[PDB]
């Protein structure tokens, strides 16, 4: 079960790094408002 | 509106049709009552039997109400809105390839800002 | 503008990748076709071309970083596995420490 | 002294002397993946070298587009040939001139293809070919590619695999298509053709405007306790109009106890369709009477093979109900 | 054809104004399609005609009014930047932008319009 949890963890972390600008949070875009 | 419609109706067969109703000034008052463009409204000459056309005393005005509001939804011409009709019937492809690009360019001219 | 980005992605996400994969490899070449069995998935396109396809739509960086990354990955990759058939001497195999 | 270049050259002059030869790919691939120690411009460009993902596109596509030139198959065609292939599941017609005509035309002010309903005619009380423009314009999501509708059988299952133009799951198309393919009396596999495909534009329309579900759409396309319990959706005092409905079959106010599908699907039509426009049953019966001189294919069948002979077709009726619901919202009149 | 670039010039101000651009290319040689060469003597005059009136908030149809009213002609829009015609004091371009400003102030002071 550890192999299957491990390879899925690295796939999720690559997806996050491939977006970058989240850091799984929201670094770049925040507090903006309109109207 | 009455003086415009009464003028549009003057003697089409015996006088005015072969004189194009003096299109350069009769079609001007139809724009002036709308405070709108006396130019692109002349595209109506693409239908109704080589008349201006104007003596169809409501339907052209009724359509131009919707052309004026569409012309405020988007900056597209009535000339291009005609192509969006012509493309319906499994028509020639280069006109669709061009119209899609022309509508894209008309959006870039507004962008994420507002512009014109 | 924010919605035209969708089309500047879609031409590389799909069009440039599938027409390359079928056309270049199977009929056309004496380039990839000498190695016909080696490619079946985007993971092979990544490993073979050294390029980050199908990903990173919002990221910005220097061209020097991409050039670096390709060689930087390759000099890792030849030490990571012994295909193609090259080998690394014990000094060179020590000095990836650097 | 040290630089980004002294870091790079300490790799480059090192990899050059990794000399082992013969049939092995490694240099063959690296030289096929062509770039050189003086790629372009000069090393001081670095601050302006900041660029998006767009840098990658010509490194893949710029060699790839040479296939028609290399094979000698074409040359005057500037790029578009990549929209004109199928068999490797190639996804043809994908060129942006098709997709922007859906997405970009919505993205500004939310108009879509519905613009074909607006012009140039004075009123929507108009001949059949107009509705056949607009309903097909609503189906689109794609292009003239829809003319395409062991391998000799799987190439027919590909018409469901090619649902990719639409955000539809694999359970949707059989639920969508089975009711209309049962309403059509024809026997052979040609039942996939465009006289059925027109129906998905009405689904797309009612989804975008009113958020219906494929189940309800494909469904509408003593026993006294059940006779009363039908009053859950709209109050059973309306069933003075339901004894007039069962005359499309055979029944009586008590004798309708069999609740047959030809009758209860017509109850499903009559209870569902007017409520999309906020109408009561007494207002819906007014629209049908005013527009058609009859029940407008409520209480009767969904017109599907009567539409094959252009007889007051049901697919036009919901457009007329919408067009009047807009005009009767614009003006402070009432159906009564 | 060059029609994509002929339309894409409409980014700054809507291409429906180009009914006035076939009258502009008469300072060189060209036609509504035949202007496809986009030569610097023509496109720098597009750059003048699109830039200078917008400093005062004018539309192209208002800018053409000021030039006609002040000069009886295009006021060195569509033509060259007057630089060696200014050496012989002929309606010089360096005065025109001052007149555009002076009228933009007076026409801001009063609730009239160019039209």
């Amino acid at each position: 079960n550890e192999l299957r949890g491990l390879w899925d963890r690295i796939e999720n972390r690559i997806y996050n790094l491939r977006h970058n600008l989240t850091l799984d949070g929201k670094e770049i875009n925040m507090d903006l408002y309109d109207s | 509106i009455h003086e415009y419609l009464e003028f549009a109706n003057i003697k089409k067969t015996e006088a005015e049709k072969t004189l194009v109703d003096n299109s350069e000034k009769c079609a001007e008052l139809l724009a002036e009552i709308l405070a709108w463009d006396a130019g692109e409204i002349l595209k109506a000459a693409s239908l109704l039997g080589l008349n201006p056309p104007q003596a169809t005393n409501v339907f052209e005005i009724d359509w131009i109400r919707r052309l004026q509001t569409l012309s405020e939804k988007t900056m597209i011409s009535t000339e291009y809105l005609w192509q969006m009709g012509d493309l319906t019937e499994n028509s020639e492809f280069s006109l669709k390839e061009g119209v899609g690009e022309a509508v894209m360019a008309a959006l870039k001219a507004q962008g994420d800002s507002d512009n014109v | 503008m924010s919605n035209s980005i969708e089309a500047k992605l879609q031409e590389d996400l799909r069009d440039a990748l599938v027409d390359y994969y079928l056309g270049q490899i199977v009929p056309n070449s004496k380039d990839f076709t000498n190695l016909r069995s080696t490619i079946k998935n985007v993971d092979d396109l990544y490993d073979h071309l050294l390029l980050d396809t199908q990903v990173s739509a919002k990221v910005i960086t220097s061209r020097l970083s991409l050039v670096t990354q390709s060689v930087q990955q390759y000099i890792n990759r030849i030490a990571l596995n012994l295909e193609p058939g090259l080998s690394i001497n014990q000094q060179e195999a020590t000095d990836w420490e650097e | 002294l040290d630089s980004p270049a002294s870091y790079l050259l300490d790799l480059y002059k090192f990899i050059q002397s990794v000399e082992l030869d013969g049939s092995n790919q490694a240099r063959k691939l690296e030289t096929r993946r062509a770039d050189i120690p003086k790629l372009s411009l000069d090393n001081d460009a670095l601050y302006k070298e900041v660029t998006a993902l767009s840098i990658v596109n010509d490194v893949l596509s710029g060699s790839a587009r040479e296939y028609i030139d290399q094979s000698g198959q074409a040359d005057k065609a500037v790029n578009q040939i990549l929209g004109d292939t199928h068999f490797p599941f190639t996804l043809p017609y994908s060129l942006p001139t098709q997709q922007i005509n859906k997405g970009l035309g919505a993205s500004n002010i939310e108009l879509g293809t519905v613009i074909q309903r607006v012009d140039p005619q004075f009123s929507w009380n108009t001949t059949q070919e107009k509705y056949n423009q607009v309903l097909l314009a609503y189906t689109q999501l794609s292009s003239e590619q829809i003319a395409l509708l062991n391998f000799r059988l799987e190439r027919l299952n590909r018409f469901i695999r090619l649902q990719r133009w639409l955000d539809l799951p694999s359970h949707q198309l059989d639920l969508l298509l089975t009711s209309v393919m049962q309403a059509d009396a024809d026997n052979s596999q040609q039942e996939i053709t465009e006289p059925v495909l027109k129906s998905l534009g009405l689904f797309r329309h009612l989804n975008l405007q009113y958020k219906i579900t494929p189940e309800i759409f494909s469904s509408w396309l003593a026993k006294s306790v059940k006779q009363l319990c039908a009053g859950l959706n709209i109050s059973a005092v309306t069933f003075q109009f339901i004894a007039p409905l069962v005359q499309s079959a055979l029944g009586l106010e008590a004798g309708t106890l069999v609740r047959s599908f030809e009758v209860v699907s017509s109850l499903y039509r009559l209870v569902s369709i007017p409520q999309t426009f906020g109408l009561s049953t007494e207002d819906g019966l007014i629209l049908m009477n005013i527009l058609t001189d009859e029940m407008g294919y409520l209480a009767k069948q969904p017109a599907f093979d009567d539409k094959q002979t252009q007889d007051k077709d049901f697919l036009s009726i919901i457009l007329k109900m919408e067009a009047l619901s807009a005009w009767l919202t614009k003006n402070n009149l009432t159906p009564a």
